[PDB]
RNA sequence: ACAGGAUAACCGCUGAAAGCAUCUAAGCGGGAAACCUCUUCCAAGACCAGGCUUCUCACCCUCUAGGAGGGAUAAGGCCCCC
RNA sequence: AUGGUUUGGCACCUCGAUGUCGGCUCGUCGCAUCCUGGGGCUGGAGCAGGUCCCAAGGGUUGGGCUGUUCGCCCAUUAAAGCGGCACGCGAGCUGGGUUUAGAACGUCGUGAGACAGUUCGGUCUCUAUCCGCCGCGCGCGUCAGAAGCUUGAGGAAACCUGUC
RNA sequence: GGGGAUAAGCUCCGUGCGUCGAGAGGGAAACAGCCCAGAUCGCCGGCUAAGGCCCCUAAGCGUGUGCUAAGUGGAAAAGGAUGUGCAGUCGCGAAGACAACACUGGUCAAGUGA
């Protein structure tokens, strides 16, 4: 029958992607693939054999458009007229890691496999990470040509 | 911004040089000792520690021993926490340092934090200042209970309904220091401060005025 | 899918160059040989990408 | 887009260097730097200019193209000779001096009035009711000319206040 | 409340396309009880379940020695009591 | 052209039950802004208005008459806003009006009787299962067991105005 | 086609018109009546229909030539409007065209108007 994996089947590795004048949506998607383990020939729905995905220099990153300053960013607290919004410019000045993982976050399912899968990417708005002990391998969003 | 800890007394009357008479609650600003520094480069925020109160060193457990000793002073019953703005405001504290009533002046604008007096479960006509219904002209077994509670058929949240009231953390701002008495270590503050006598409060310098 | 992509082909175009190359096994062994015998499906991807058109885009 | 294709001349005694796109100049008035935009790139010319080379004549690049010509004249001509805007007052009883660095004028307000004066401009008072501003970057000259040009309302039927020459 | 930031209507500065002009398509400023801070309070079940410290920082037995189970303790806590 | 806030039209929904108006109590939302805030032209001299853009943070009175909404009036006020939400809210209250049985007047009917005509009187049931909401605990978790002091992502509250 | 205000998820007729009723499966987010297609049962085989191929979500961040700046795409009218692409005309013009400094003269320098 078809190829399952057991318990000590799953390999991880560490991909970082550097996000400096990258379109936004682009590197949220390649994020949420390798997220995912889609790109192992060893996938399965059923399992979370994704790889951990680490994105430096969150702040640099590229929006088109006016977007920067007309998309907003919606939250209800619940309470009557608890509506806030912020557009990626305030948000991106004040909490630059929120816009990637908000956009990564919502491209990746919504089922309980997708909120332990969340748990395998880490943003930082900085150009450094604090992940060196695990050796990642600098990932770059390529287009295979068909 | 000053501050000290000290504990309500009561409250009692005074006479300007006008012959206006001035409600004082007096507030024993008693001896604080500061106990630790929390600095920006380890902490990540500027603040100053003060421990207020008499208690007998078989009542501490050891950790709080233990922290005491590394401070360097004998223990305290209170610890409580005063977070400045910048180092060159924390500068000016250092441990084993021991704060009186006089870093205020007489005329000065404080800000008194307490804890509330407990009420209980209050319903919403105390709790709330709500106001009821009719006591006759036919109203039956509705003489304070809140009434309507008012599409999507859902009570939404924050609804000012019957509770537990009091016992809340409160503070006064811009309350006048009547005077400020060396000898007892004494503030004559103008006004009410929240909470019971013998209670704990925190006196501070206005933020407004 | 995801092996062709590991061997820088895409799906369809895997596909259709093992159908004009006449290989006749079907998804299911083709995914076994992916997850079991790497060596055998990029065998494979070289003989479908030899019988595929030069410029698949042409008319 | 015409006016940009015509390189705006350096004089000689005026420096001028250029970084990419950031471009400073240093004048016997001073020194300004100016950033250009990045469709356009400027080289100084070995003859005693500047090239303002468009490359492409797509909407943005071709309106910007006679801007950037026009807004680095604009910064030669204030480094080297500076800017001078001239002002007065009409009606009566409007005072105006120079206190040092700063500008006290009483228009007839219960209060009187000061205006602090920014870098790069200075205050000229030689009459109470005429005095000029001068300085070495025009659009800050515009500005705080037109921000004592606002200390009274517009008078359509006197005309009691500030106006250009 | 004071103060700061970004703004609305609006007032502007510097100017193109369009040799002039144009508060504008590049830009830069002012501008309200609205917005973000600011004031008061809750808040790490904030599952990214945080931080600074301080205290205890060890003793058995069983199955089979892989892990587990059981017992007795420290710092401390609770019950009973006022 | 908008809206379904007014009367409508349809009868898709319920007759093995979806309370009918006002009032009280408690809300929440919109802005098509009544006051307060910023503006502009004035057929704006100043005062004061006219009209218009932005603006929903807070506030927006007490009485007489009527069951009333509506409305008129009396005093004020900075102002006495317009609307949505089963024309909000009766397992929250009222029963004055409407809408049973008693009785009378006018009118219609030979008569029993009748009148989107009037008048007086006339039972408003329930121990909260679930969701919701206001409070309060128990258990477990946060990679040893504990204890002090805390950062705060994120929320909640408050925001009025006059005279001199 | 009639009635109604050619308004209704209004009502009444005709139709070798359809579907549902009595019809699963796939698509349109969900969706009796729309689109594809009529389920005898099993298969961890293949080709397709409608609809689709960045991620959710199977398959194209497909190829070539152009357009859009409005997040248009991803709701709507009378009407209003120096947006822009293409094509067609005409007016004026190196005898120097337009601007700038009603109609005329000098500088200037190619396009300038509907």
């Amino acid at each position: 029958p078809t190829y399952t994996p057991k318990a000590g089947d799953t390999t991880r590795s560490w991909y970082v992607i550097d996000a400096s004048d990258v379109v936004l949506g682009r590197l949220a998607s390649a994020a949420a693939t390798l997220l995912r383990g889609k790109h192992k020939p060893t996938f399965t729905p059923n399992v979370d054999g994704g790889d951990f995905v680490i994105v430096i220099n969150a702040d640099k990153i590229a929006v088109s458009g006016d977007k920067l300053t007309k998309k907003f960013a919606y939250r209800h607290s619940g309470y009557p007229g608890g509506l806030r919004k912020r557009t990626i410019g305030e948000l991106l000045e004040k909490h630059p890691t929120r816009v990637v993982e908000n956009a990564i976050i919502g491209m990746l399912p919504h089922n309980k496999l997708g909120r332990q899968i969340q748990k395998k990417l880490k943003v930082y708005a900085g150009p450094d990470h604090p992940h060196a002990a695990q050796q990642p391998i600098p990932f770059e969003i390529k287009q295979v040509a068909q | 911004r000053k501050g000290i800890l000290g504990t309500k007394l009561g409250m009692t009357q005074v006479f300007d040089e006008n012959n206006k008479v001035v409600p004082v609650t007096v507030v024993k600003a008693g001896p604080n000792v500061v106990t630790r520094i929390r600095t920006t480069e380890r902490d990540g925020y500027s603040a100053v520690q003060l421990a207020y109160g008499e208690i007998s060193p078989r009542k501490v457990i050891k950790p709080v021993a233990g922290q005491f000793a590394a401070a360097g002073v004998n223990p305290r019953r209170h610890v409580a926490e005063l977070r400045l703005d910048d180092e060159a405001a924390v500068a000016e504290y250092e441990v084993g340092q021991e704060l009186t009533a006089e870093i205020f002046s007489d005329g000065a604008y404080v800000d008194v934090t307490g804890t509330s007096k407990g009420k209980g479960f209050a319903g919403t006509m105390k709790r709330h200042g709500f106001r009821g219904q009719g006591a006759a002209h036919g109203a039956q077994a509705v003489h304070r209970r809140p009434g309507s509670i008012g599409t999507p058929g859902r009570v939404f949240k924050g609804t000012r309904m019957s509770g537990r009231m009091g016992n809340d953390r409160v503070t006064t701002q811009n309350l006048k220091v009547h005077k400020v008495d060396a000898e007892n270590g004494v503030l004559l503050i103008k006004g009410a401060i929240p909470g019971r006598n013998g209670g704990l409060v925190v006196v501070r310098s206005a933020i407004k005025r | 899918n995801a092996a062709a992509r590991a061997n820088d082909i895409t799906y369809n175009r895997l596909i259709q160059g093992l159908k004009a190359a006449g290989v006749e096994v079907d998804r299911k062994n083709l995914a076994e040989l992916a997850v079991s015998d790497p060596a055998a499906f990029t065998a494979l991807v070289d003989v479908a990408r030899a019988a595929l058109p030069e410029d698949v885009n042409a008319p | 887009s015409r006016i940009g294709k015509q390189p705006v001349p350096v004089p000689s005694g005026v420096d001028v260097t250029i970084n990419g796109q950031n471009l400073s100049v240093k004048g016997p008035k001073g020194t300004l730097t100016l950033d250009v935009a990045e469709p356009i790139s400027v080289s100084r010319a070995e003859d005693g200019a500047i090239v303002v080379t468009r490359p492409d004549d797509e909407r943005r690049s071709r309106s910007l193209h006679g801007l950037s010509r026009t807004l680095i004249a604009n910064l030669v001509t204030g480094v080297t000779e500076g800017y001078t805007q001239k002002m007065e007052i009409f009606g009566v009883g409007y005072r105006v001096q120079l206190k040092g660095q700063n500008l006290e004028f009483a228009l007839g307000y219960s209060h009187p009035v000061l205006i602090e004066a920014p870098e790069g401009i200075t205050f000229a008072v030689e009459s109470p009711t005429k005095f000029s501003v001068s300085g070495i970057d025009k659009q800050k000259v515009g500005q705080i000319s037109a921000v004592i040009r606002r200390l009274r309302r517009p008078d359509p039927y006197k005309g009691k206040g500030v106006r250009y020459e």
